């Protein structure tokens, strides 16, 4: 079958690197 | 086995000593030879302790660099837990060395993974794990069990995936 | 014993002349390669990659 | 979506091995040696054979279009839709290449054929110097 | 402290490593799941099985850009100078590489000749097992057992030391294991006299 | 000069969702202002053809639902060329785009309607807008293996050799 | 073909063993009589599992000897094929009437008539081999023989296998 599922690895902590700049009209 | 005639002594249902049903368990060529390698390791293992008792160096022997420091292993393992008195187990230990498909733990466990997914019949994984085979058709001609119960592209995906995940010598 | 040696001594020289001869290719042609023909055979997919392939080589080496 | 199976399955295994190298890393005491070559040098290839892989099916992970599913709620759940969505680098491998390139800094072309007729060059004399001593 | 130090910044690299290639596994399970649903299930987390139920990822088909100048000649130069760059840390590496193996073999050469040129000869010299260090050290039957003696308290075994400070070679009885100083020699110099 | 790709680009208009709010019937009014609404679209030119006149699976669903989209394709079926249609939506924060392109292919033996070929994908989440899956795998896995490349290069400067001990730390 | 199974053993003690470490010796009798043997029953005896966890029934002396027999229960992966069963293997000998393939710890045969005509017998190749078109059988060739019956003796099962059908010979 399978031997063994893998560990939860998610990082909510990341803090993301998203661009933001068009905001002024 | 070509219509599954596992017979009576092999039924897919099997009574343990405990009295409890248990799905019949089939070992390919590395997951077998990993099996008892383990187990000769714990009884050397065992052993020495006992020595130890009475009156490190171990993890050399599963990590094997080469193919023939394996077989050195191997034979070294038989000297000291074996005795000699036993030609059949180094014939059958020498075939499942040089016809291993895969040495790492790590990747049986990928190809247990991949042909038991689908949940097909024991027998099958188990020679699938044994056979290598470039095309869907081939395996099923080889495997009549295989015939009207795998569609050929999911047996040609697994087929493919599995002659990737065999580790280059 | 002493043959093995030997033997474990052979293997040991053909996989240093093997790998000098890649690290050989593979820096000298580290510049990639295109050309039009199908004949030959170079191919750069993901551009990142590139670069971890070539850190591979490196350790490995 | 075959391509896109391949690419989990390897993937996964990948995944897993990371696993498997990060907890026999996280132990207080450090094991033998070779037991961390071994792992070392079958996680790498593991990641070069996913590098592989992952150049060879390029066309069909371009053809898939990604849309969120009708049932998935985005009301609940935005946080983990913009986790996923977010693609941008880590900085420092940013600045690493953007001083790599401050570093390296028709005239670049004819240096490009030149570095051609080096590199060619160099693999005849070492072909040479291989067959000058017989290694046989 | 500063293997502690070291030891933690591996380990939260390693960290920061897995942290983002567990998502493209997150992202990847989906089709097969969304294909078949009992191979899918054990793919995803725990935590992801309960955010939704699993059919997120479906093939769809978008066309090939339209290829020019414009961008693989410019892509296939730029990997020429990442390629470039990786060559010149490779040479980089190798060189110190080769600087440290240079630096201590020549030391252990040092160490090498200071033993061969150290060491005089008919002796019974083998090799022990420490039973406290457990590792292989030269040892010297220099007892009279095999001259005749029946002394059986003593074996006269002596092992060889090379001493880490005077770069010298001293010797230490397998008896007197109690005395662990400098002051061996005289502390087990005896003598016997005779008075009248 | 340097530019941040358009896929990561994200407008925000504050003033808008102030002043008219987010709804389905202005949510391509509240695109038209952003970079991603090219003006050499049809819509814009249908756009002033509705001025200069006035001053003269869910897919089906959200196209019996409403009118105006209605009127969308009665206005957009007579010019072929990119074109701005929406996608989904699921309220009262989820709306998404269909950003596809017309060739009406009247030519004789196609007995297909107009070719519809998509371009982009373009997401409307809150009052924000996001727009290939390969890249990020790939600058993951990249900036794994610069993690992995450090981590061992200090672990190698941590490695220490002894002819008489082997490596030890 | 590999498989779990539970076995039982019927072991007899001699007298002059009766001490205070008969356990020992009953172990060590289990593991050097048992192990790598063949039953017709269940085919070769591979391997013991769980060598600690042996399980152990209160002696019985026999009323003529004096020997006492002792039931120990056990589980042990073992190989077994089956009719119609489709294996791979080593070619251990060519000769003109067919060839003999290693699988495992058996030996399954294939008579000339059991191939198709397109394999031809070159006895002036070193060593002599089968030659085809596409497949080529020789020493240390993986080849598939799909066995077709087994003999079961005391100490070996032998077979008989056939590769008269496609998709056979050389992989």
């Amino acid at each position: 079958p399978s031997y063994s599922p893998t560990s939860p690895s998610y990082s909510p902590t990341s803090p993301s690197y998203s661009p933001t700049s068009p905001s002024y009209s | 086995a070509a219509t599954l005639q596992l017979g009576q002594e092999f039924q897919l249902k099997q009574i343990n000593h405990q009295g409890e049903e248990e799905e019949l368990i089939a070992l390919n060529l590395s997951e077998a030879r990993l099996v008892i390698k383990e187990a000769l390791v714990e009884r050397r293992r065992a052993f020495k302790r006992s020595q130890k008792k009475h009156k490190a160096d171990d993890d050399d022997f599963m990590h094997s660099e080469t193919r023939e420091k394996e077989l050195e292993s191997i034979d070294v393992l038989l000297e000291q837990t074996t005795g000699g008195n036993n030609k059949d187990l180094k014939n059958t230990m020498q075939y499942l060395t040089n016809f291993s498909r895969f040495r790492d733990q790590e990747t049986v466990g990928a190809v247990i993974q991949l042909l038991k997914s689908t949940g097909l019949h024991p027998f099958e994984v188990a020679q699938l794990g044994s056979l290598a085979c470039d095309t869907a058709d081939e395996a099923k001609t080889l495997i009549p069990s295989l015939n009207n119960k795998i569609s050929d592209d999911e047996l040609e995906r697994i087929l493919k995936e599995l002659s990737n995940l065999e580790t280059l010598y | 014993m002493s043959n093995q040696a030997l033997y474990e001594k052979l293997e040991q020289t053909r996989t240093i002349l093997s790998v000098k001869l890649a690290e050989l290719i593979n820096m000298t042609t580290i510049a990639d390669r295109n050309d039009d023909d199908e004949g030959s055979f170079a191919q750069e997919n993901s551009e990142l990659a590139v670069a971890t392939t070539s850190v591979m080589m490196v350790n490995n080496q | 979506g075959q391509a896109l199976d391949a690419v989990r399955m390897r993937l996964a295994q990948l995944t897993h091995s990371l696993r498997r190298i990060r907890d026999e890393m996280s132990k207080a005491e450090l094991p033998q040696w070779y037991t961390l070559q071994s792992q070392l040098n079958v996680t790498l290839s593991q990641l070069v054979s996913v590098t592989s892989t992952l150049q060879h099916f390029q066309e069909t992970l371009d053809s898939t279009v990604v849309y969120p599913l009708p049932k998935f709620p985005t009301t609940s759940h935005e946080s983990l839709v913009t986790t996923l969505l977010r693609k941008k680098n880590i900085p420092e491998v940013d600045e690493w290449m953007k001083y790599v390139r401050e570093t390296s800094g028709e005239e670049i072309e004819k240096l490009l054929q030149q570095d051609r007729e080096i590199t060619n060059w160099a693999r005849t004399t070492f072909r040479n110097e291989y067959g000058k001593h017989d290694f046989k | 402290e500063q293997f502690v130090k070291r030891r933690r910044d591996m380990l939260e690299h390693i960290n920061l490593a897995m942290n983002e290639s567990s998502l493209a596994l997150e992202f990847v399970s989906l089709l097969l799941s969304s294909v078949k649903e009992s191979t899918g299930m054990s793919s995803m987390s725990p935590f992801l099985r309960k955010v939704v139920k699993p059919s997120s990822l479906n093939s769809d088909k978008i066309p090939y850009v339209a290829p020019t100048k414009k961008e693989y000649i410019e892509l296939d130069i730029l990997n020429k100078g990442w390629k470039l760059q990786s060559l010149n840390e490779s040479k980089d590496l190798l060189r110190a590489s080769f600087n440290k193996l240079s630096s201590i073999l020549q030391n252990e050469h040092d160490y090498w000749n200071k033993i061969m040129q150290s060491i005089s000869n008919k002796d019974v010299i083998f090799k022990i097992r420490d039973r406290t260090s457990g590792q292989k050290l030269l040892a010297i039957k220099y007892g009279y057992e095999d001259s005749g003696s029946t002394y059986k308290h003593d074996r006269g075994i002596a092992n060889i030391r090379n001493n880490i400070e005077s770069q010298n070679l001293d010797l230490i009885p397998h008896s007197s294991s109690v005395f662990k100083g400098t002051d061996f020699v005289h502390s087990v110099k005896k003598f016997l006299r005779v008075r009248i | 000069m340097n530019v941040t790709p358009l896929d990561e680009l994200q407008w925000k208009s504050p003033e808008w969702i102030q002043v008219f709010g987010l709804r389905t019937e202005n949510v391509l009014d509240y695109f038209a202002e952003s970079p991603f609404f090219d003006k050499t679209s049809n819509n814009q030119v249908i756009k002033m053809q509705r001025q200069f006149s006035q001053l003269n699976p869910a897919r089906r669903q959200i196209l019996f639902k409403y009118p105006m989209y209605m009127q969308l394709e009665e206005e957009l079926m007579k010019l072929d060329g990119t074109e701005y249609v929406l996608s989904s939506v699921r309220e009262p924060d989820f709306w998404v785009i269909r950003k596809q392109r017309r060739t009406n292919n009247s030519g004789v033996g196609s007995a297909k309607g107009p070719e519809i070929i998509p371009l982009q994908d373009y997401y409307i989440i809150g009052a924000n807008i996001y727009q290939t899956i390969f890249k990020i795998v790939q600058s993951r896995l990249m900036s794994t293996s610069y993690h992995l490349n450090s981590t061992l290069e200090s672990l190698y400067d941590l490695i220490e050799f002894q002819p008489s001990q082997g490596v030890h730390y | 073909m590999f498989f779990i199974k539970d076995l039982s053993l019927n072991i007899t003690l001699h007298p002059s063993f009766f001490g205070p470490r008969m356990k020992q010796y009953l172990k060590t009798k289990l593991l050097e009589e048992v192990e790598g043997s063949c039953t017709g029953k269940f085919g070769y005896i591979l391997c013991v599992l769980d060598y600690d966890n042996i399980d152990i029934q209160r002696g019985r002396i026999l009323p003529t000897d004096g020997s006492a027999e002792f039931n120990v229960k056990y589980r042990a992966v073992v190989f077994k094929p089956f009719k119609g069963e489709v294996v791979d293997g080593t070619v251990v000998s060519c000769s003109q009437h067919g060839f003999e393939v290693q699988v495992g710890p058996m030996k399954v045969f294939v008579t000339k008539h059991l191939m198709p005509q397109d394999l031809t017998f070159n006895a002036g190749s070193n060593p002599p081999s089968y030659q085809s078109s596409e497949d080529v059988i020789t020493i240390k060739s993986r080849i598939r023989v799909k066995i077709e019956g087994c003999i079961s003796q005391v100490s070996s099962i032998h077979a008989i296998g056939s590769i008269k059908e496609d998709y056979l010979g050389a992989i």
